[PDB]
């Protein structure tokens, strides 16, 4: 379903912070001893509400909370870092967790170019 | 049911149905997945100290839980709590190893004081998280700056100034809590919900420049006279 | 191989407890502040020995112990949460960790409907 | 070799051969995988305190290890140990953060007392685990209720009453350990292996109702006269 | 690219230590209570510089450091155990993270034996 | 960019390009992946205490980080540091739970002494790691034996003697550090960079056998007279 922002207000601009693990360091800045303190490891950006994504994001995070809290209640792990990796695994199992039946609705295999590759050969055989 | 995952489709953000498989969906690496934190501020909740502390409460029997997140929003309002019981014992646990304050706060509201603290940990009464440095917790840690927020998960498509505002509190965490904005260690202003951070800072500068600070050893408390828009779209006595 | 219970006794009924992370909460019960204490997060069930599964389970857990202990000896991780995720990864690598040769014994791709889809077209071409 | 994984096939539970690939096997998500704990009770081991404590022993040089598990079995018998050396130092480590007692126990056998405790941690001499709340450990934690058990891993197919029984122990963890069932702080019964929990509770009620508790400041110890089925299929002195 | 050792020296022999989690224990040695102390869990080996692998390994570890340090800076996890599992996931997503177009350069599906299996049938149909 | 992964191809070790997909590459299970640690020793760095301690330095503001590794190299030289400030406070943190010394060291150089320690943690000035028991850290832990090294990641293709050498140090971690090799608690030798471990052990044996140890209550310090190959390819006074 599409996300329906139902909040009293929406800040349409997202002034954000994050990190980058592939950050091209100049010289010795990548060496922990020489690099930035904890407060200086952040990049910043500004994202506007094109396609309504900012207001969608606020509503999505809001709606995620119940399921995320119920997950945290049931785990005995003190700090959970594994949610995204598990989602990537589930993405793969959904498609490849069983036999893939070509042309069936649960098999992400495109035989188009192979069907056409075969089709060009039969037209050649008929010419013979 | 399961934890939702946001995805961009038809020029709009959607939640992907797990019961339906879309082969056109492309996930090329784990670097295409992101966890992100958004601030309750951005939804229009009141951010003044009296209104915000009413959303938190003490509870026993529920183990704390932490989840990481990778990107967050610059905050206008963050909070930092040093709350003790009347007998001097700490109400909040020391921050666990590796948990630092939320990294971008225009104003840090630092509240010191006392309350009954009837529970082992302080939780968000609406189910939101306390956002720290790329870790979200269900509970408040002592003396550690946090923003109120919530977490989302995404498949991606293929200077800094901070000012600390200090407050004293009695009856923290109860129906009838009392707050004082601190000008110096002997000069306080009765806090109202309607006082914005910018107003408190101007009130502080005009007290210093007018010489309305206490000039005795005793504590001077001012009450301010009478004198709907979100932050991004814009001895006792009296003073009018 | 099939599991061979070789224990002195077997309790054929399994009165169990667990959690559910997708538990449909009523109202505010999902909010940690309002929800159950640590002692009340459990569901319960009772499973009987149909197909001998209970006695099989007891023997399986018994026989798992040596391999699980040797794994724990070799890891430096204080608390291990990753065994099931790693098994799901290995499940995928076993099938998709290399080129998939259709009709070969290590390639879980069924070309049946695609072979029949092609076969209906050749019979059409022969009719031409 | 590798950690076995149980799977249902031909109306029977099997261990899946890793050297052989079965394409008919369907794993549709991580929610189809489960780790489970089963109690040594269910295999018929003696569960009385004297028999069960003989299966545990102290050892140095081996770091403790924990593994999680997601579902477990209601226990008839669990144990909770407060063991000290004769000099008063603790024999068992405090429970690590986030480790709570096993969640379903009909009877908790709480043993307090002393032993030489010749080793840094207490391990299971048969390689079993100590089962706590969804965490299995190779070692015993102080004052923390556990069941003895073992862990399995599966691919799934596509009120509560607790009673604490208290004991004193000398020479805990040795060849010649002595156990006393505690009626009150001054009235004890010499423990035998053959005493079931239900018998100890009845023995306790008849001592209170008959007035056989100590009526001095001193310690009264009773020995009980002479008077193969598993739990699911069913001043000194004398008393006959 | 090939690894180019550019160190001042190279020890061409690798006297190494590691563990084995599938170690066939004799008798009760797998039981933690009875098994080796922390200092005795190690196997040892000696590897020589055939194909220049030892000197390659030293240079590889050297060159890995910048990227590994930048990764550690950006994570809030105190101890990272998940790098290899994440790499196995990325290995799978690179190949199977989308629709697999047979005969296309990003689809690791070999239709050779299936194309030949079809080819033997058409030659049979032509004989008819 | 991303963390490199080594792979054997054309009889040579290569780094695999992520931007290019090779279908002939076979990864059949996670057991085909390995993290490994290699010792800076193997690249020819000076290993004497004076040269090696110059590669480490104290720094505040940077949180420590640990990463595991599964196989390592036997070391000729490891180090173990007990450094205090002049006022007696510890300069290094106690080893976290589960971090033990590097498991194979021919010589452990144990340095005790004092320095200013101007920073919360000690880091490697060249970005290398401190290798412990299958854990690599960016920082040095107190009293815990480590080797200097770096980590790699691989796709695999389809007795022990230790000797401790003890030293005293003043001005540890500075431009002008002073080191003394310890013969007994009252007999020391001025350390030079050129002194190999084997030489220090022979110097120690000839001092005991010649009776050049202190025979007073006071501290005796010897200076040794004048008398390019890697380890795998091979009261003050004077002594010539
Ligand atoms: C996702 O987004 C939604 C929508 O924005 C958020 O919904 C809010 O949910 C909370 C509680 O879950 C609501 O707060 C409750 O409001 C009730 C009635 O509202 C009063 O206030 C409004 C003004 O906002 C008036 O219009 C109205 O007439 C009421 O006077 C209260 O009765 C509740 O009271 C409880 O708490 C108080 C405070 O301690 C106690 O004194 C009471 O005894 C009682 O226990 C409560 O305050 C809030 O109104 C909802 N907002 C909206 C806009 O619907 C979600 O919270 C959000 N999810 C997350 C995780 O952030
Ligand atoms: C998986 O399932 C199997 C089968 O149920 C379990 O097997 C048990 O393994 C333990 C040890 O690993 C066995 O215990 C040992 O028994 C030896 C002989 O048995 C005595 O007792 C039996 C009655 O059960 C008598 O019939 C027999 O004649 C013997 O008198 C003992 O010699 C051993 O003694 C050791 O420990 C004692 C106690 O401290 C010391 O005093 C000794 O010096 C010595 O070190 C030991 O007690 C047990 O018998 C096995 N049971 C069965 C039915 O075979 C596995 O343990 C289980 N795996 C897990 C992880 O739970
Ligand atoms: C991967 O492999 C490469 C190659 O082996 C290693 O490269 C080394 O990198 C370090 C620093 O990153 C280099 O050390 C620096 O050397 C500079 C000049 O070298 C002096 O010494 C050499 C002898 O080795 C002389 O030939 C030369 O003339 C110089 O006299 C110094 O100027 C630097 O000084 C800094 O530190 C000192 C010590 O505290 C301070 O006093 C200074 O003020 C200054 O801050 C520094 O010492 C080293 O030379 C490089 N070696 C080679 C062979 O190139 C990588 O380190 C390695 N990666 C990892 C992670 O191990
Ligand atoms: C189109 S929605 C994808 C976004 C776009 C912006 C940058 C984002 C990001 O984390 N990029 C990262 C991706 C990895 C890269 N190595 C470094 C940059 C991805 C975070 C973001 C966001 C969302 C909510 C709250 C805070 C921040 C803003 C959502
Ligand atoms: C046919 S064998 C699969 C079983 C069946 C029962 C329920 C199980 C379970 O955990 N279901 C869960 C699955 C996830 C769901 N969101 C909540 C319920 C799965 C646990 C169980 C068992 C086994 C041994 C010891 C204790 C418990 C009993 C094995
Ligand atoms: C051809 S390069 C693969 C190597 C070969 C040797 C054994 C290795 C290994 O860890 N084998 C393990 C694999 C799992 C098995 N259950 C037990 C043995 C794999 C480690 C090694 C190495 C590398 C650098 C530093 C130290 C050690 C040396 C690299
Ligand atoms: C205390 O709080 C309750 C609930 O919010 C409220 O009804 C009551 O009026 C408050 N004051 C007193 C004195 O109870
Ligand atoms: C104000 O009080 C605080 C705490 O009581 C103290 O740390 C601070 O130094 C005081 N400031 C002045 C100017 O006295
Ligand atoms: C209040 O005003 C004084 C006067 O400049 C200033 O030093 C002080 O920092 C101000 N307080 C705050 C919270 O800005
Ligand atoms: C002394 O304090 C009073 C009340 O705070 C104030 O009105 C007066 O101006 C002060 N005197 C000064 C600042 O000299
Ligand atoms: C102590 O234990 C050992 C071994 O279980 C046993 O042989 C011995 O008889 C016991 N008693 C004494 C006094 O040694
Ligand atoms: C019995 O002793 C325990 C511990 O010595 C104590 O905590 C408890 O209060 C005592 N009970 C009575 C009734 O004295
Ligand atoms: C023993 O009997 C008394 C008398 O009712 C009771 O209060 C006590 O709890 C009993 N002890 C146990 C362990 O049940
Ligand atoms: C006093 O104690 C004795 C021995 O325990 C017992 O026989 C007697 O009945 C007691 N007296 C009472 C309970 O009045
Ligand atoms: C101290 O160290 C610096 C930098 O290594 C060096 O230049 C200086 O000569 C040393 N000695 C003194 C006395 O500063
Ligand atoms: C030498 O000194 C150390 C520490 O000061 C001490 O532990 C050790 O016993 C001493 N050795 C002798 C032989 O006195
Ligand atoms: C130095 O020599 C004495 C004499 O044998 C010996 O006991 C001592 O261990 C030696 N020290 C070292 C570090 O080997
Ligand atoms: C006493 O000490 C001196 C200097 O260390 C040494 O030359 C002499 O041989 C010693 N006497 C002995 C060992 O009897």
């Amino acid at each position: 379903e599409a996300i329906v922002n139902a909040q009293p207000k929406c800040n349409p601009n997202l002034h954000y912070w994050t990190t980058q693990d592939e950050g091209a360091a100049i010289g010795l800045a990548w060496i922990p001893y020489f690099g930035p303190a904890a407060e200086g490891i952040y990049i910043e950006g500004l994202m506007h509400n094109q396609d309504g994504l900012i207001c969608g994001l606020r509503q999505l995070a809001n709606e995620t909370t119940q399921a995320l809290q119920l997950f945290l209640r049931a785990t005995t792990e003190l700090r959970t870092f594994s949610i995204l990796n598990r989602k990537a695994i589930d993405f793969l199992l959904q498609r490849w967790g069983g036999t893939c039946h070509i042309l069936g609705p649960d098999c992400c295999i495109e035989p188009a170019d192979w069907t056409k590759n075969i089709t060009d050969k039969i037209d050649q055989i008929i010419h013979d | 049911r399961s934890i939702p995952l946001g995805v961009i489709h038809n020029s709009a953000l959607q939640v992907s149905d797990v019961d339906k498989l879309v082969c056109r969906d492309k996930l090329s690496s784990t670097n295409q997945l992101r966890s992100v934190g958004l601030n309750l501020e951005g939804n229009g909740v009141a951010t003044d100290v009296p209104s915000a502390t009413k959303r938190w409460g003490f509870r026993s029997g529920v183990p704390p839980k932490v989840v990481n997140y990778e990107a967050g929003e610059w905050a206008e309002n963050c909070y930092n709590l040093e709350i003790k019981k009347p007998d001097g014992s700490e109400c909040l646990p020391a921050a666990p190893d590796g948990i630092r304050g939320f990294p971008r706060c225009r104003y840090v509201h630092k509240v010191s004081g006392t309350g009954p603290c009837a529970g082992d940990f302080a939780f968000h009464k609406e189910g939101a998280f306390f956002l720290y440095d790329r870790l979200a917790s269900t509970v408040i840690y002592r003396g550690t700056t946090f923003a109120e927020g919530v977490v989302a998960f995404l498949i991606l498509p293929q200077g800094y100034y901070s000012t600390t505002i200090r407050y004293q509190a009695t009856g923290f965490g109860t129906n009838e809590t009392e707050y004082l904005f601190e000008v110096d260690n002997l000069t306080y202003v009765q806090l109202e919900s309607r006082f914005t951070p910018q107003f408190l800072l101007q009130l502080n500068e005009t007290i210093y420049t007018s010489g309305k600070r206490s000039n005795t050893t005793g504590k001077l408390i001012w009450k301010v006279n009478p004198e709907e828009w979100a932050f991004w779209e814009t001895x006792x006595x009296x003073x009018x």
